[PDB]
């Protein structure tokens, strides 16, 4: 077990030790049932490592001044040219969405008749990281804790930009140049009132 | 059913049996049997801990700082009505203010809750683990270090009884400024002031009749 | 308007009805008093007909070329064009009650066949009872509807006599 | 045995074991609505999903009537909301209308089908591995699961006082309900306002002398 999510709480029965990230965390009981935590299980992984992607994507962009993460996709409303690190891409937005769609409908669907594999390993594992069975049990741990703290990140930027209207790094600069007169509260939506 | 020998609100009246005596401050009085229910009664028992502890430190905080001032001492925040600090400006703004006094109200609650649902389970430090406290403690009471002088090692029964009634006092008090101040129009102090001058035509009879 | 139709407060020959009816009121009136019992009356019909001709123009109806009102019974074009107090509501207004009237005489003959004589109690009817049953015949709607799903609404084929065939 | 009449006689199917387990029961059901088990079974998930959206409702007319009088808010007349809330938006009516009866539909629907079949919704591979907390609780219209964040449900020794109050504010807010759509057209005002009116002079203005609801005197 991870550690606890609750201090002074149980842990729920149906949740193994052995699972990574096990802190006993299931208020509502999802995954009670075996056959819904198999799923879960992998689609928490799954979903942190897209989120873990996402996030250094979004700070990337905004790092090295190519923009923010949510205004990246307007050139194709407003009519223009993609770039990438400021070098023109020929596509468009119809030939985005066919060749996006076919490569990820083959990868995704290589995956979906794997039977719900969440560590493959060998190919995707070239440098043999993992390889180990007691290091392993670690690593996987690291994973899901880096991942889930990237789903929160990720939700943290799109609950921040709908409140200020701002990118995730011009937020913190914000932030830090007026702690106390630039936060949630003072955003005039996230706390009704004052 | 209650005995007679425990302390009662109205001399030679029957009392209900489950105010035995066992809680601070049981005089028996509940006319409306809201606390027959002992699951009930177990949450009012620290409702009212809670309500009163509080009301103590808002009665506290609402008289000094005007009687200070009276005194003459000097400091920015001097001659404001308690119901006026709000208006007040300080170095952030109210809202900023709000949302840091939720985040810290909510850990140290659903702590405090924590010890209620379970008790003794909530005793430990999460960080720096040797830290604990007594694991004697009872809900509303956690003692330990809430206890560096260690009163709570005396009397015990007799201080629960004396902070209940103090806070029971205090509690009356603050709906008085309320009252007060939403009739009178001023601070609670120059009602004193006002009464001690004339107690005889100042009484609420007096200052309600002339109202309306 | 619809089909040909006018509102009657828009009718030339809707208000010209109006005034043939006052006229003959009129007429007979200059024969009498002013006060008296005969002279009263005739003034009290001709301030109902005044009202009357104002409640069906202020109603919003339809008058054909005769300067009569026409009432609208299609679902679709009473709905559409605010005429659903004419036949429409009225539809469901008397369906309610004569839903009422008949499933209030059927609780009473179910309850009587139980007793030991029925037709005494048909002839001589058990007010106590029918009082009961009139009152609960309110609900007959959600009541009747119950009984449907639940299957005793209807006899069966076999317990019902018929003629040879 | 509390009754909402003393001294009356309590329906007999409203006496038995398992009409007794409903909560608020006070043997009011004068027209003999359910009299059939299977019948008061349906109506008593009637009663339920009423008082839910009522109270759900009364709370979102009544609490921002009141704050938008102290000042904290400005929300136009729950009669009015709706033409006011239509400008500023993004979708006629029709469409907003249109996706409320398809998730509402699919919702209801899904609730429908365990009235007809406690727990079926249970079903395995049914849902996306979701259906395993959708099986509901031993009693009907108490779904629990996902549906109590808090697990509030789990105490025994409260449950039954739970479920008392939840009827009982549900009952009051169906009736709040009625009184807002009854004073809108005899006042003509808000519901905050005509409370405001009727504290002023109590025993000069009520329904008695709003000059509607007793047209004879
Ligand atoms: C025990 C809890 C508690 C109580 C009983 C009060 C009671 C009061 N506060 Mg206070 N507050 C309390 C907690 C808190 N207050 C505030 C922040 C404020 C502010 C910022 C203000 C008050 C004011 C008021 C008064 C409201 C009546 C009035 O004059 O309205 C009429 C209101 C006005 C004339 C103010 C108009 C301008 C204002 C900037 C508009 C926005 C006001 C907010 C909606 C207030 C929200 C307060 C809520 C959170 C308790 C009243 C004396 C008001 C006051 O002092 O008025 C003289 C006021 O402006 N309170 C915070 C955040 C740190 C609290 C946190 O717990
Ligand atoms: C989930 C992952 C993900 C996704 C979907 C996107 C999506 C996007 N990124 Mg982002 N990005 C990501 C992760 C991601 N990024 C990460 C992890 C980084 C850090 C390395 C960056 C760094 C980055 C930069 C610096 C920029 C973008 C930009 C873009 C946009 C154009 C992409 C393009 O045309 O690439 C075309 C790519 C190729 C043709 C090469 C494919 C990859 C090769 C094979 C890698 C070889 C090693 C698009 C909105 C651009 C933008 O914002 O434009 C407005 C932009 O300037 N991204
Ligand atoms: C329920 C407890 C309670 C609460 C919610 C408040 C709240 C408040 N007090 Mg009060 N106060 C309390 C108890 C309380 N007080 C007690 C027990 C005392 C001791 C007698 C005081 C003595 C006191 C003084 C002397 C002053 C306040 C002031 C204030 C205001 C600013 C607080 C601040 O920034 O402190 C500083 C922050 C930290 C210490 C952290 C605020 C409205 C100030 C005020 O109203 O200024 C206009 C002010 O001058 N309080
Ligand atoms: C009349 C007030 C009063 C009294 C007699 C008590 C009495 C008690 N409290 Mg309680 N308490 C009070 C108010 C009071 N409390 C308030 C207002 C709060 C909220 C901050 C608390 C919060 C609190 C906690 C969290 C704990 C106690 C505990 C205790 C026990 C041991 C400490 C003791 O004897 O203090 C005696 C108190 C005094 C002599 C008060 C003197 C005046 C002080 C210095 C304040 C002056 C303010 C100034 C005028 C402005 C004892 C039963 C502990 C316990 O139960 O341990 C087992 C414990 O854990 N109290
Ligand atoms: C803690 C209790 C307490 C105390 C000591 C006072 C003191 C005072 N109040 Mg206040 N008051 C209180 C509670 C209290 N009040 C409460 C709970 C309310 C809300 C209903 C009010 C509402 C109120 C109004 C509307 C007015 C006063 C006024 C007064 C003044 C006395 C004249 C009068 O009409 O009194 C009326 C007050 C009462 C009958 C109090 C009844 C309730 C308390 C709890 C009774 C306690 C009795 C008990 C034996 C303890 C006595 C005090 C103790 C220190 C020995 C005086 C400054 C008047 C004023 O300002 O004149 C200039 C005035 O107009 N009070
Ligand atoms: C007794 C049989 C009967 C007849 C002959 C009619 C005749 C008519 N109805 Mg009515 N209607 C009836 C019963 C009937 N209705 C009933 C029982 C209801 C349900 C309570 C309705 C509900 C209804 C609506 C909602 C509408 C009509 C309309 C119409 C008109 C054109 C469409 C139509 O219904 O075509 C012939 C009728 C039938 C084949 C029988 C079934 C008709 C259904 C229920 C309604 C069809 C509406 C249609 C799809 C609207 C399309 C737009 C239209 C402008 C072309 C026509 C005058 C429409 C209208 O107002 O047109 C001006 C209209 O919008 N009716
Ligand atoms: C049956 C329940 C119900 C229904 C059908 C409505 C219907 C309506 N409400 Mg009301 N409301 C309700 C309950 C309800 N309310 C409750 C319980 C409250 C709290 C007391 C409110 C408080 C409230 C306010 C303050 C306002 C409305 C408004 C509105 C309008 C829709 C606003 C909109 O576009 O939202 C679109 C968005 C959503 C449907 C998604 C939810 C978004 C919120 C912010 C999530 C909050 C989460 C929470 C903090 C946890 C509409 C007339 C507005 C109005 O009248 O405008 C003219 C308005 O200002 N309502
Ligand atoms: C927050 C989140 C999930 C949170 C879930 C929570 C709290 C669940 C909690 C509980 O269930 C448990 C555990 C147990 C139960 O008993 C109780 C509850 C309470 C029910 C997922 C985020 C998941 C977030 C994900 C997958 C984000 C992916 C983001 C990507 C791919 C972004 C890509 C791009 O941003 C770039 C890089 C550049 C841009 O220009 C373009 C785009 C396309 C926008
Ligand atoms: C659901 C409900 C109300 C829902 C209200 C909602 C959603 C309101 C939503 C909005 O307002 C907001 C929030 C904001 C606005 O801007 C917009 C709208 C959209 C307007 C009321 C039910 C209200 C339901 C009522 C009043 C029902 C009363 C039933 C009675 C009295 C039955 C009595 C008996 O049947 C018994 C029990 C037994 C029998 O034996 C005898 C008799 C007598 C027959
Ligand atoms: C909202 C989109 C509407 C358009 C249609 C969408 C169709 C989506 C189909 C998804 C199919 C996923 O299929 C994949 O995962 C399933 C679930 O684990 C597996 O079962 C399949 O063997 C696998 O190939
Ligand atoms: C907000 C939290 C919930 C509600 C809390 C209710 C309890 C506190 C009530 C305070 O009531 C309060 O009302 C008025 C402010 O609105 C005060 O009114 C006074 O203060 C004004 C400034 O604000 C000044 O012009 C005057 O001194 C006077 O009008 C009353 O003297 C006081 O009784």
């Amino acid at each position: 077990k991870a550690g606890n999510w609750l201090p002074g709480s149980d842990a729920p029965a149906w949740l193994p030790d052995d699972l990574p990230g096990n802190y006993g965390f299931d208020p509502l009981s999802l995954g009670k049932e075996p056959a819904s935590l198999k799923r879960f299980t992998e689609s928490e992984v799954i979903h942190g490592r897209w989120a873990m992607l996402g996030v250094a994507g979004s700070l990337a962009v905004e790092l090295l001044g190519y923009g923010n993460w949510y205004d990246a996709p307007l050139w194709a409303v407003n009519g223009g040219k993609a770039t990438w690190f400021g070098i023109e891409v020929p596509f468009d937005l119809n030939a985005l969405l066919a060749f996006e769609f076919v490569a990820m409908a083959a990868a995704e669907g290589q995956r979906g008749d794997a039977g719900g594999v969440v560590y493959p390993g060998g190919a995707f594992d070239p440098l043999g990281f993992a390889k180990d069975s007691s290091k392993s049990g670690e690593l996987k741990l690291k994973e899901i804790k880096n991942g889930r703290l990237a789903m929160v990140a990720f939700l943290g930027f799109v609950a921040q930009h709908a409140a200020t209207g701002k990118g995730p790094i011009a937020a913190l600069g914000e932030h830090l140049a007026n702690p106390w007169g630039a936060n949630f509260a003072t955003n005039g939506i996230s706390v009704p009132f004052f | 059913k209650r005995d007679a020998a425990l302390p009662s609100w109205m001399p030679g009246a029957d009392l209900p049996g489950y105010l035995n005596g066992t809680l601070p401050g049981d005089f028996g009085f509940d006319p409306l049997y809201l606390g027959q229910d002992p699951v009930k009664l177990k949450w009012y028992a620290q409702a009212e801990l809670m309500n009163a502890r509080f009301a103590m430190l808002a009665v506290a905080g609402i008289l000094v700082p005007e009687l200070l001032s009276n005194i003459g001492f000097s400091w920015p925040g001097a001659g404001v009505a308690w119901y006026d600090a709000g208006k007040f400006e300080y170095f952030a703004p109210a809202s900023s203010l709000f949302g840091v006094q939720m985040l810290l109200f909510a850990w140290v609650e659903i702590r405090r809750y924590q010890d209620f649902v379970k008790p003794g389970s909530a005793n430990q430090d999460p960080i720096f683990t040797n830290n604990k406290l007594p694991d004697g403690n009872e809900p509303g009471y956690p003692g330990g270090i809430f206890d560096p002088f260690g009163w709570s090692k005396g009397d015990i029964k007799s201080l629960k009884l004396k902070e209940i009634k103090n806070g029971r006092l205090a509690m009356l008090a603050f709906a008085g400024f309320i009252g007060q101040a939403y009739t009178t129009g001023t601070t609670p102090l120059k009602n004193l002031s006002t009464h001690l001058a004339d107690p005889w035509s100042t009484t609420v009879w007096q200052n309600d009749l002339a109202r309306l | 308007d619809i089909a040909g139709l006018t509102p009657c407060s828009e009718s030339k020959a809707y208000a010209k009805l109006e005034k043939k009816e006052l006229k003959t009121l009129e007429k007979r009136l200059k024969q009498y008093e002013a006060d008296s019992a005969p002279a009263v009356a005739l003034k009290a019909t001709m301030e109902r007909t005044k009202a009357r001709f104002a409640n069906y123009a202020k109603a919003g109806l339809l008058c054909g070329n005769d300067g009569l009102p026409h009432l609208i019974a299609d679902p679709g074009l009473a709905l559409k064009y605010g005429h659903a107090g004419e036949v429409f509501i009225p539809t469901f207004g008397f369906l309610y009650v004569a839903g009422y009237i008949g499933y209030v005489g059927r609780q009473y003959l179910i309850a009587v066949k139980g007793e030991a004589k029925p037709t005494d109690k048909e002839i001589i009817i058990d007010v106590p009872l029918a009082t009961k049953l009139a009152w609960q015949g309110a609900g007959w709607p959600l009541a009747a509807v119950q009984e449907l799903q639940r299957g005793t609404l209807l006899e069966k084929e076999e317990n019902i006599t018929v003629s040879p065939r | 045995r509390q009754s909402w009449l003393p001294g009356s006689q309590i329906p007999a199917h409203l006496d038995t074991p398992a009409a007794q387990a409903l909560a608020g029961n006070f043997g009011f059901d004068p027209l003999g609505l359910g009299k059939d088990p299977v019948a008061l079974r349906w109506y008593q998930q009637a009663e339920l999903i009423h008082c839910r959206t009522a109270m759900a409702g009364v709370a979102g007319i009544l609490i921002p009537g009141l704050l938008t009088k102290a000042g904290a808010l400005n929300v136009p007349e729950w009669y009015d909301a709706g033409k006011v809330a239509i400008e500023n938006s993004f979708a006629p009516w029709g469409s907003l209308l249109a996706v409320q009866l398809f998730l509402c539909g699919f919702v209801e629907a899904k609730r429908w089908q365990d009235i007809r079949k406690p727990g079926s919704q249970g079903e395995p591979g049914s849902f996306l591995g979701f259906e395993a907390s959708l099986k509901g609780t031993s009693e009907l219209g108490y779904p629990g699961g996902p549906f109590d964040p808090l697990g509030l449900s789990k105490e025994a020794d409260k449950w039954a006082d739970w479920k008392l109050k939840e009827v009982k504010n549900g009952r009051l807010a169906m009736l709040a309900f009625l009184g807002f759509v009854a004073q809108k057209y005899a006042t003509g005002a808000g519901p905050v306002d005509n409370l405001a009116a009727h504290l002023k002079d109590p025993w000069h203005v009520n329904y008695a002398t709003n000059g509607v609801s007793l047209p004879f005197l």
